């Protein structure tokens, strides 16, 4: 249905596009996977850290309470009506794609929670509050980056499946249809020139008698 | 008339399948890949057409059941099984619906079962109107249940795995012989209808 | 830019403690609804807490980070495992008195394949 | 039914059928990988490498009939469902699955 | 004048580049996916599917008259703003907008 | 000796256009796609040549015209407009420099101003040097002024919100005639020019 | 030896080798970005833009000779460091920086 004389010239353009195409595609989803690779193994870490950090302040936070002997997480939760530590939600993405960023901010303002007073359980109720934001903290700073590595993670299959199937499909049909328009043009042009050369023979023979 | 043409030097573009396609009205294509299956004829809906039909669809809907919506409801739903294959084949199959997965899967099934036309036996080659009417309402009437199941909240794999024994038992009634029923009208599509709208309430809930 | 100020938590009765003690979460006075979960041993169920979490995934904008237990996450796998997005980012620890495990992580599940 | 088995041609044209809707699975599960594969492209894949390296195989010189190269196609063919099987009769299906 | 509108010419200019904008980002969308389509890509493809179903929707033996070819082509143009328009005057697009 | 050259065969491989274009001194494009988009007069800046420019520099030196400086830029603008175009179109909007979006932007309105013609601008019938000369100016100047801001430390949003009514006036510009103010200047372009120096330290800055 | 230069050779290639890697640089760095290219892109980048208004740039009535060309490309190779030249001798890369 394509057309035969002249068609080969667009068919050229676009396959040395989706052949660019593919290779940016390529060239993209190979830098997301390097990046991933390193993303998912400081992600392992970041979260190995963090496990044993978050272990280490549950073990704390635990004793504490255990040591307080009454129940701290109801107190905190009934006087809990602020978010004293936030987060920021920030753009950096050096990338194919966007990436998801979170900065750790304190309000000068949010002081500690009244909780303390109780004799003994007050000093390892505030000491157990200020380390166990001091971890969470660090907690968070840690676990920041999972939303970038599922970004990336979630970018990498749709630019690995883009390119293979773009890639995979992009070729073979303008190549089989160029060199059937060609074939096809090329034959159209011989069996012109021989029914050419058969009216041209009888003019050579009459044109010879003159 | 019927007459059929092939290409001389492995191409469509001859002037005897250009001018016999040109001057006729009625057109039966022919696909490589459904003829690949042993599909004799593999004729599809983007690359046949027949103004003749609404004329017939008259006395076809007078002396039989209502085939020319089933014919326009099949070849809507064959027009959108096609680019959904190649939107399928070609991104993937993570970025479409389940509603499509059941049209696809209904195209599927009723371009294999009704593009089978030469079986093994003198049952698998002659099929009545009623019989192709009653087997296209059946699958018009399955999708068209599985379409509203599945948008009130459901899965394509849990009602295709759901259906089971529903879905095969449509694409299986070309097996049997055209002399059941009454003289050609066969009583499994009444009660394979019923199975299909008692399955859809279940399929939904 | 920034839409979410709030972190979700759901972790046993230690770890929610000090968490909500830091001042991670909080109790938003518009409905009177907590922004976090706490996790009884034995006194809670698997249908609240995945109810919660799908309340804190997608019915919820404020949060910024989803934090959940590998103890919990496990009863939770299907509903955890399903959900890929990064709005909210769901993020694995290790629970109290429990070891690191990389079965329990449902990013490391689809990072595997096709790595 | 004298040279040849009467079901031949039923898992003759069952695996034509399962032998180009193997190869389509193939590419399609070679370009989508496995994020979006379906289900009955595995199997149509794995029907379709254990045919392509089962019964494509054969030596320059030994022997082989039909009636053993039917009875390993309906054995290859079994992997597939029941409700997949559409292009055969029921009493074929149900002598031998 | 006197037996058609003056916007009738202009309005084609934009409406061909809007055809065409719909072809090429039904194409792209497609082809590459809808992961890789801009913001003009949706409204041309709605665009496009609208005036392709929409002009081109009509009877065997009803009349369409010129006035009402315009009012209905000048409606399904409505689809996006003031600033992705260029291939008509603003002075005779801003009394039929 | 000005001939049009018609179709006789392909888009380019005709013997009409593939003799006359080897003994013709100047070559024009022309897009295909923008033809049918109702853009008429296009060009294509790749696909053009011209042997009397050098020879016309020496008398525009004396005649003191800056048409071949602004149409190198904006051959070059346009030129790179495509591939950016064409790039963002086949990988995808994702990321980009501030550089290719002002390219594509002073394209827009070059390409606006300059490709949009016989019935898209009010003054038509007569078309000096020095307008066209002083018109590409404050296009080139607008992008060297966005692109210097750009990289001497400023936002995309920033600049072109600095911009404001110079990119409509500009963009406008072309509807009104040279005889405003002098006999073959506009006011226009020499407001513009100390009108720029103020929106692009006041984009900067 | 005797009639043309001695790095006029892998003068060449590593020109050629900068062009091909600053017209990458220049492809992928559009998809890529500004702030995220690398600067092996932008190095190189830096390097096509500037060797292809200077080494292909010449003038109509001005004869340059290949030694003025590789003096030419000396400078525009001259921004790399020497551990990014690896397509000359150490003594010619040393004496011709």
């Amino acid at each position: 249905v394509f057309p035969t004389r002249m068609t080969l010239g667009l068919m050229k353009t676009k396959l040395k596009g989706a052949n660019q195409g593919y290779s940016l595609l390529k060239r993209k989803s190979e830098a997301l996977t390097k990046r991933f690779r390193d993303i998912t193994k400081r992600i392992d870490d970041a979260k190995q850290k963090m496990g044993r950090v978050m272990q280490t302040a549950a073990f704390s936070l635990a004793e504490v309470s255990y040591a307080t002997g009454e129940n701290i997480g109801y107190q905190v939760q009934e006087s809990v009506s602020t978010a004293r530590f936030k987060v920021r939600a920030r753009q950096e993405n050096v990338s194919g794609v966007y990436l998801s960023q979170f900065e750790s901010y304190i309000d000068p303002e949010i002081n500690d929670f009244r909780l303390t007073g109780l004799g003994r359980g007050g000093q390892q109720v505030q000491r157990a509050k200020e380390i166990y934001s001091r971890a969470v903290e660090t907690l968070v700073e840690l676990a920041s980056l999972q939303t970038a590595f599922i970004i990336l993670d979630e970018v990498i299959k749709v630019t690995n499946r883009r390119v293979n199937a773009i890639e995979h499909v992009i070729i073979p049909r303008t190549e089989n249809t160029i060199a059937y328009i060609n074939s096809e043009l090329d034959e159209l042009d011989r069996e012109e020139f021989y029914r050419l050369k058969k009216v041209q023979e009888k003019k050579q023979n009459e044109t010879a008698k003159l | 008339i019927v007459a059929a043409v092939s290409p001389a030097g492995g191409d469509f573009s001859d002037p005897v399948t250009t001018a016999t396609l040109g001057i006729t009205q009625v057109f039966w294509g022919l696909d490589k890949k459904l003829a690949q299956r042993k599909h004799f004829p593999s004729i599809n809906t983007s690359v046949s057409y027949s103004k003749y039909t609404n004329v017939l669809n008259k006395f076809y809907d007078s002396n039989y059941p209502e085939f020319p919506v089933l014919r326009d409801r099949m070849k809507e739903i064959l027009s959108n099984a096609e680019e959904l294959e190649q939107v399928v084949q070609l991104v993937g199959k993570s970025a479409l619906s389940d509603s499509d997965k059941i049209t696809l899967d209904v195209a599927t099934l009723i371009k294999e079962d009704f593009l089978q036309q030469n079986g093994y036996s003198t049952y698998d080659a002659f099929c009545p109107i009623w019989k192709t009417f009653d087997m296209m309402r059946a699958f018009i009437s399955y999708h068209d249940e599985a379409q509203k199941a599945v948008a009130n909240g459901a899965n394509w794999s849990k009602l295709a795995d759901s259906t089971g024994d529903v879905k095969h038992a449509v694409s299986s009634s070309k097996f049997f012989e055209p002399s059941r029923g009454e003289k050609e009208v066969h009583g499994e599509f009444e009660k394979l209808l019923s199975t299909m709208q008692e399955r859809f309430a279940e399929s939904t809930d | 830019a920034e839409k979410r100020t709030l972190i979700a938590v759901i972790a046993d009765e230690d770890t929610t403690t000090g968490l909500l003690l830091a001042g991670i979460g909080q109790i938003t006075p518009e409905t009177q609804e907590k922004n976090f979960f706490v996790y009884q041993e034995g006194k809670t169920t698997k249908e609240e807490i995945t109810d919660k979490f799908n309340h804190f995934t997608e019915e919820r904008d404020d949060i910024a980070i989803l934090l959940i237990n590998q103890h919990i996450a496990e009863n939770i796998r299907a509903r955890v495992d399903s959900f890929t997005n990064a709005f909210p980012a769901i993020l694995e620890i290790p629970s109290k008195d429990h070891p690191y495990d990389p079965e329990k992580d449902s990013v490391l599940k689809r990072v595997r394949k096709l790595f | 039914e004298g040279m040849t088995r009467k079901d031949h041609g039923d898992v003759s044209n069952q695996l034509y059928a399962k032998y180009a809707i193997g190869k389509d699975a193939a590419a399609m599960k070679a370009v989508v990988g496995e994020e979006a594969l379906s289900i009955e492209d595995k199997l149509s894949l794995e029907f379709l490498e254990k045919f392509e390296k089962t019964f494509i195989t054969q030596g320059a010189y030994e022997d082989r009939t039909v009636f053993e190269s039917l009875d390993q196609a309906w054995s290859l063919l079994r992997i597939y469902p029941k409700e997949m099987l559409n292009r055969i009769s029921p009493k074929i299906l149900d002598e031998f699955y």
